[PDB]
């Protein structure tokens, strides 16, 4: 049950990855979570704000 | 065709009307609800008074003069003595509530001036003193508002908190508080801040006495001014309403 | 991979994406081209020396501590925290709750201590390491009978291979970490006010199982953390201060930033 | 068998301090020391086993029990490490109080039992 | 008492009042001397946290012409120990009266802030007071005893659940047993 | 295979076993239900506490003497100062509750009595004295039990009450006092009575302060007797659970 | 996984619960909510770290001997019992029959003993540990023929790697190993009573295989057991008292509990 | 001949194993039996005994 994943490579190549151990807490840290979401932090206004639009009207 | 300038909130039997107010801020993108069964741990049922609790309480004004360095509340004790929400927070050991800031202050076309409304969530606040922690009697007093400082307080052998209003009372910029959910009220453009919370916690359920889940600040950050001749007493208003309150482990009255 | 500029000419229009209202609270989402003119750009550059994972992954010395092989300290205690060093508690402290499983390693380095004793030939030293959680029968000598680990977790290293590493699952009685606590832990409002609350985390013990030489021998042992699988939630401001006290955040009070010349003196 | 095994909160009793000698089969008996209380549960006896060791000793005696504080007025009492024997609770005023007296107050053994020897100070 | 079995037996009896307390204590089934040496006590002592509801059956041991009426309790954390019946009532309470059956069961449930308690002494996972008081009187009649006990019984619900291994503080050794 | 003399009530966080007892009477035929929105009158939103208010509550004990006449509770004044019930009582100014009664006296095989446990709505109570109407320091103790007398009071100035146990202090027969919801207890037979009442009045909810809407009254018809060497030192408990309790108008604390 | 709470109203029955009858010697299976109202709760706990294996698979050290490589104690010798110490020895009995594998692990230590021969100069130490089932020719001396080995196991370990471990299988002529025996040994009633009865699992020797050095060096091995695979029948209490002797259950009568203030004191 | 199985996550991932000895006494130890029966113990009584009934008729 071996994993074949993608390395990390320039722009403008995949590894191989198998657990040993059978408790989930011991694995290798997941370094590739790219995933973004600033709604919650930045425009937390209940009314959404157009941008061209005049903030106060 | 209407403006977005007013706009009115309904909670219980009570109602707050803002006619000049910026758009309302919402916790981290996040409503107020109740407790999952899928994520619920305590299994008593729980109560939900509903309307008696969730209402608008309204605190003791303050008064912003030119000096001012600023004021804090720790929400759950702010509302300990108030109404029906007071009463089943003593009676129950667990409760779990989010909340909905308004504050006000208004002045006229020739008053300057700039408040930051700050909800700081677990604002553990440091002491003057090094070695010890501060006091209950020093970190939260309800029914009236705590006040920072423009000075350093002196060190020594006391239980004082820290109340410099650069660090926050909690060793950071104050600058830099807009990370949690913030309002700004400019005088010449606002005249009210409304702040919706949810529950935040690393469980599912707490005791409201021995824990404040969140602490409202508010710090005028430009200073008031005015002119000689126009009016020179000029007050600021917080009004707390609890949302989706609900209680779990009926015993005893008190917190002893 | 961050996104790409958009290609933009002039305008004349009632649209006004500079003019905002910053008492919203709301941060303005304006890109370059709305007040100037700009050509097409494809970026490739990407935020993946960026993820909350990846900025706190790595290893950080925590505590180091020493213990003998003759004399009265022939054993060494520590009580688990991740207070006791300013630079992963600085890094940790940027969120207010964390969730994480840890790796942890330690690094062993004997030394000869000064003494008269001549003749001196020493073997292979070996040390035990050993955690107790809250509860357990804590040794109060070095030949005590609870070295013998019926049920406590431990490991016996000897000097002269790769360093000790096991890994550690989140082991919270909470849903989360916190990095900070706003209330005490009696109901009636005294006694333990702050984080110092909710640290119970158990305590680590160090040895040497033999005293292999006739000369005394100075051992330390170093703690290192690195946390994986990290979740976080309620960002909180950078440390303006200096750390004083593990136990404690007080603070002595500092400056908001530092000073310049003038406020159009463009050298600090 | 060697001298009787040493304890934390009990010491041997008036004849087996004085004895040096030991042979198989021998009681020997604790007493409490100062400060410490006795545990009805537990036996203070040592039997000398063919092994020339003694039998499994484990604590005879607890620690005493200092009086409650009590309540300070206009003021606040620490109480950090507990109120058994060896205690020190430490004493404090609101803002606009002025303490009068100790500050701390450990838990000594004054007579036959426990007590704070430090009075309470006014504020 | 603990150098008998009368440690075993809860002494009731009749008496020109009514309200009175019975016995007390606090829910620490791994650290309280009342529990730490139960069945599930001495399992607890090898974990550093638990989690789930208790069960405590009280069996009435007197004659067959004996009646009374109890009130046995439970109060969560918060406020300190009931010292008044009408203070006890306001908690989880059940009315247990003495008839054929001898034996009635109070599950104390599971009312943390968090999934987990430890097992040690510790004030942030506090657990509770459990109480009994007299909801009547035993009411005998004459050429009976009027002094009788109740026995207790402490068993875990099938929600129970154990956590970090450690080494029980009970068993000690000094030298190797040969 | 069971039999109909045990029984078991499970409300709230309160369990009540009785082993040995009577069939439970259900006021008159109706269950306590909560108010259709075709029959109520106050237009504000109701709060339903549900688990904090509807629980047992048990009131301190009396004890049964040889010549004990008998004992009457005023029911919404008896829980007045009783748990979340007694505060929601006194912040709202309607309310509107069912009521379940539990009375316990248990004794051996070789006492005997009788007691009659009747629930009296309406139970106005007449005056010693003719000309003015009885206080309300004497008509209603809450925290305790108010006595009957075997003799009549004497007459005067003052404002006491008629106590005459046969007149029931209403001037009617003790004995026809069976026309309502009515439950014996036999010492011989018995050891508890159990009586589920409804809400009763001619209007849909009211102020529970100025109006009692139901009075628990217990009589000894057949004194107690035993042989001497038996126990002597018999009580009686009574526990009260309200039932579909609502409050309608939220305002200040208090009846003042 | 645990089982999750039913949620459930109020109630005005003939069913009892709660009233039961002791006598029986059956536990009643009452949830919380035949006794109260309760809410839907889904529980996601688990006991998994509540198994009889996971309980009882951990290294714990039984035994630990100390050997020489001068004078008259050349070689160690141990009988092998898993009741020599207190930790393990408790978690065992808490069933009367057991069936496991064993990992076994030793851990030496060599250690320079204080001499006045100068000029020392040691070289690296090699140990021989032997097993000799009951019926072997034991060792007599250190440079003895029986060490050669041909069908008993015997593992070479130089001072300066991974501890030795080997697995054993249940080695049991029973169908299972019993904790406690009730009898003795021969039919007339006389002899040895108890546990010693059954325990004839051999002996256990070990040596250095050289010198190493002119000076006086003791070596010191612990033995460690971890129990696999493993299979427990017939519960019962565990020990109040404290172990005496490996041998008997001979024990010193203590009390049943600890003490408290009064009946109705929260505080032990 | 390899065994792929599933690790210990938490509620709210597989490993690979393969023997290499031949003697069924050197394997792994087995972290993973949770099956229950408490019947043997607890309820031994003869005759069952319903709960909400009476426990003597
Ligand atoms: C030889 C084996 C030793 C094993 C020692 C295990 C120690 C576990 C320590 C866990 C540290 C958890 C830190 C949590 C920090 C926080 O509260 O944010
Ligand atoms: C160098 C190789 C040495 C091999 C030594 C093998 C020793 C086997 C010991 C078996 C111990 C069995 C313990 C059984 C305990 C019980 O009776 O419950």
């Amino acid at each position: 049950g071996a994993q074949v994943s993608t390395q990390k490579t320039g722009a403008h190549i995949h590894y191989t990855n198998i657990n040993y151990y059978k408790d989930a807490a011991s694995n290798s840290a997941n370094r590739q979570d790219f995933t973004q979401d600033p709604g919650k932090f930045t425009e937390p206004v209940k009314d959404i704000m157009i941008k061209s639009l005049p903030a106060l009207n | 065709g209407y403006s977005d300038r007013a706009r009115s909130i309904t909670l219980g039997n009570s109602t707050i009307t803002t006619q000049e107010c910026a758009n309302v801020v919402v916790g981290y993108g996040v409503w107020p609800d109740y407790l999952k069964d899928s994520e619920a741990t305590a299994e008593d049922q729980p109560t939900q008074p509903d309307v008696a609790t969730c209402r608008f309480y309204t605190l003791d004004s303050v008064q912003w003069q030119k000096t001012s360095p600023g004021w804090w509340w720790k929400l759950p004790d702010a509302l300990s003595n108030l109404g029906l929400f007071g009463q089943n927070m003593q009676y129950h050991y667990l409760g779990r509530t989010g909340y909905t800031v308004h504050v006000q202050c208004n002045a006229s076309k020739f008053h300057q001036g700039c408040l930051l409304v700050v909800c700081v969530p677990e604002a553990e606040m440091g002491c003057a003193t090094l070695d010890n922690t501060p006091s209950s009697a020093e970190l939260l007093g309800g029914d009236s508002a705590k006040e920072f400082a423009d000075k350093p307080v002196a060190s020594g052998s006391n239980k004082l908190v820290q109340r410099v209003v650069y660090n926050a009372g909690m060793g950071v910029g104050v600058g830099n508080l807009t990370i949690f959910p913030h309002q700004w009220i400019n005088l010449r453009t606002n005249n009210s801040a409304t702040i919706v919370m949810p529950y935040t916690n690393s469980v599912p359920m707490d005791n409201m006495f021995r824990h404040n889940n969140v602490t409202l600040m508010v710090i005028p950050f430009v200073p008031l001014d005015y002119c000689p001749g126009s009016t020179t007493y000029v007050p600021i208003t917080v009004t707390i309403a609890p949302m989706c309150a609900e209680y779990n482990g009926l015993r005893l009255a008190g917190h002893q | 991979r961050v996104a790409d500029t958009v290609g933009t000419g002039p305008t004349n229009s009632e649209a006004i994406p500079a003019l905002t209202a910053a008492e919203t609270g709301h941060t303005s989402q304006v890109v370059p081209g709305d007040t100037m003119q700009t050509r097409h750009v494809k970026n490739y550059h990407s935020r993946s020396e960026s993820t909350i994972e990846n900025f706190l992954c790595r290893s950080a010395c925590v505590y180091f501590t020493e213990y003998e092989n003759s004399g009265a300290k022939r054993y060494a205690e520590w009580v688990l925290t991740p207070r006791q060093a300013a630079q992963l508690r600085r890094k940790l402290e940027f969120f207010t709750y964390v969730r994480f499983d840890l790796e942890l390693t330690f690094v062993i380095t004997s030394t000869q201590q000064p003494s008269t004793t001549q003749n001196q030939d020493a073997q292979i030293l070996t040390h035990q390491i050993m955690y107790v959680p809250p509860g357990g029968p804590v040794p109060d000598k070095v030949d005590s009978y609870v070295w013998q680990t019926s049920t406590n977790p431990s490991v016996f290293w000897t000097e002269g291979n790769a360093p000790p590493r096991m890994s550690i699952p989140f082991l919270s009685i909470g849903n989360a970490y916190s990095n900070f606590y706003d209330g005490w832990s009696e109901f009636s409002r005294n006694g333990v006010y702050g984080i110092n609350t909710l640290n119970n985390m158990g305590t680590l013990y160090a040895r040497h199982v033999n005293a292999g030489s006739t000369g005394p021998i100075k051992s330390t042992i170093r703690i290192y953390f690195k946390p994986k699988h990290v979740k976080a939630w309620i960002p909180r401001p950078p440390r303006l201060c200096q750390y004083e006290k593990a136990k404690n955040v007080n603070f002595q009070p500092s400056g908001v930033t530092t000073t310049r010349q003038s406020i159009t003196t463009m050298t600090n | 068998c060697e001298v009787p095994t040493r304890l934390n909160s009990a010491s041997l009793k008036q004849p087996y301090i004085t004895q040096n000698y030991f042979p198989v089969g021998t009681v020997v008996e604790y007493e409490c020391r100062p400060g410490y209380r006795r545990e009805p549960s537990l036996s203070p006896k040592l039997t000398c086993l063919q092994n020339l060791k003694w039998s499994t000793a484990v604590e005879f005696c607890k620690k005493k029990s200092c009086p409650n504080p009590g309540e300070i007025r206009n003021g606040q009492i620490d109480v950090p490490g507990g109120i058994l024997f060896g205690a020190t609770i430490s004493f404090s005023c609101n803002t606009g109080y002025k303490l009068f007296g100790s500050t701390s107050s450990f838990c000594l053994i004054s007579g036959s039992s426990v007590q704070w020897s430090d009075p309470l100070p006014e504020c | 008492k603990v150098n008998s079995m009368e440690a075993y037996q809860i002494p009731v009896r009749s008496n020109e009042g009514s309200g009175t307390q019975v016995f007390g204590f606090p829910l620490q089934p791994g650290y309280s001397s009342v529990f730490s040496r139960t069945l599930l006590g001495e399992i607890l002592n090898y974990y550093t946290h638990w989690s789930g509801s208790i069960k405590l059956t009280f069996m009435f041991c007197g004659s067959a012409m004996a009646t009374g009426k109890f009130l046995l309790a439970y109060s969560p954390p918060g406020a300190g120990a009931p010292t008044k019946r009408v203070d006890a009532m306001l908690g989880t309470h059940v009315v247990w009266d003495v008839g054929l059956q001898s034996s009635c069961v109070l599950c104390i449930p599971w009312i943390s802030q968090t999934h987990y308690r430890y097992v040690t002494s510790d004030e942030y996972t506090a657990g509770g007071f459990i109480t009994c008081w007299y909801q009547t009187n035993i009411v005998v009649p004459a050429d009976a005893q009027s002094s009788c006990y109740i026995m207790c019984f402490v068993s875990a619900c099938n929600d129970f659940s154990v956590r970090l291994l450690k080494d029980t503080p009970f068993i000690s050794q000094q030298n190797f047993f040969q």
